[PDB]
C-alpha cells in the first residue's frame, strides 16, 4: 500500500495538482538458506519458538526472527512447549538449554 | 453477432495481455504465495516450507503456532475437501 | 520456579 516492501515511513512532498509521497520501506536482502524444524524435542515435549524460527547452522540448531538473521541459543525463555514430541511432523531433536538448571546448579554445587 | 465483430466502423482492439500470460501471472503468483508466503511480495523471495509458512499465518490471527501443527492432518484435509467443493459450487450455481 | 528449586535444593 506505501511502497513495495515492508513500510517505515512516508514523507509527503507538495506537487502542482498532486502530492507526491516518499515511502521509506524496509527491503531485505542477502538471504542465507537454512534448515529449520517445526519444533525442538528435548524431554518428550515439543518445543516452539514463542517468536522466530529455528534455523540450523548445518550442524547446531539456533532460534532467530524472521526477517532478520541474530542466532540465537534455543533457551527455555524464547521458546514454549506444548504436549509431547510424538504428534508434530518434522520434529527435529535437540537440547534447549534451560538457564536456570546450570544457573543454580553453579550457584549451589 | 460477437462472430462477426467489425459491423460498421466498430473495431474490437484484442487486450494486451492475452489469456496465455494472464495464466502465466497468476501460475506465477500461486507459485510464489505457496513456495515464500508474503515475503516474495516485499522483495527477495525466501522459501519457506509451507506448513510452516501456514502456523506463521496462523500466529497472525491469534491463535499459537502449536495449534497447527498438532492439527496439521485435520486442517489440511479441511483445506483439500473446501477447495474440492469450490469447483462444484462454482458449477452448480451458474 | 519454587516448586522445582525446593525440589532440587530440599
Ligand atoms: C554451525 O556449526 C558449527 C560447527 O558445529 C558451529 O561451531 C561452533 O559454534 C561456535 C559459535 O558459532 C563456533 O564459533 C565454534 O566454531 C563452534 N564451537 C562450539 C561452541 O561448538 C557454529 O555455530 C556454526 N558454524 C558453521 C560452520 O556454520
Ligand atoms: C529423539 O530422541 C528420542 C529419545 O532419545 C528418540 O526416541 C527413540 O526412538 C527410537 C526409534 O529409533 C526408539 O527405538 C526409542 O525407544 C526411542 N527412545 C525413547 C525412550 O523415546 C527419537 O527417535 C529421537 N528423534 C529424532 C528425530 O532423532
Ligand atoms: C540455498 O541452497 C539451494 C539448494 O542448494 C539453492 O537452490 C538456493 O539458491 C540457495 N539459497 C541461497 C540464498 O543461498
Amino acid at each position: 500500500f506505501c511502497g513495495k516492501g515492508y513500510h517505515l515511513m512516508s514523507f509527503p512532498q507538495s506537487a502542482p495538482h498532486g502530492v507526491v509521497f516518499l515511502h521509506v520501506t524496509y527491503v531485505p536482502a542477502q538471504e542465507k538458506n537454512f534448515t529449520t524444524a517445526p519444533a525442538i524435542c528435548h524431554d518428550g515435549k515439543a518445543h516452539f519458538p514463542r517468536e522466530g524460527v529455528f534455523v540450523s547452522n548445518g550442524t547446531h540448531w539456533f532460534v532467530t526472527q524472521r526477517n532478520f538473521y541474530e542466532p540465537q541459543i534455543i533457551t527455555t525463555d524464547n521458546t514454549f512447549v506444548s504436549g509431547n514430541c510424538d504428534v508434530v511432523i518434522g520434529i527435529v531433536n535437540n537440547t534447549v538449554y534451560d538457564p536456570l538448571q546450570p544457573e543454580l546448579d553453579s550457584f549451589k554445587e | 453477432l460477437i462472430c462477426a465483430q467489425k459491423f460498421n466502423g466498430l473495431t474490437v482492439l484484442p487486450p494486451l495481455l492475452t489469456d496465455e500470460m494472464i495464466a502465466q501471472y497468476t501460475s506465477a503468483l500461486l507459485a510464489g504465495t505457496i513456495t515464500s508466503g508474503w515475503t516474495f511480495g516485499a522483495g527477495p523471495a525466501l522459501q519457506i516450507p509451507f506448513p510452516m509458512q501456514m502456523a506463521y499465518r496462523f500466529n497472525g490471527i491469534g491463535v499459537t503456532q502449536n495449534v497447527l501443527y498438532e492439527n496439521q492432518k485435520l486442517i489440511a484435509n479441511q483445506f483439500n475437501s473446501a477447495i474440492g467443493k469450490i469447483q462444484d459450487s462454482l458449477s452448480s450455481t451458474p
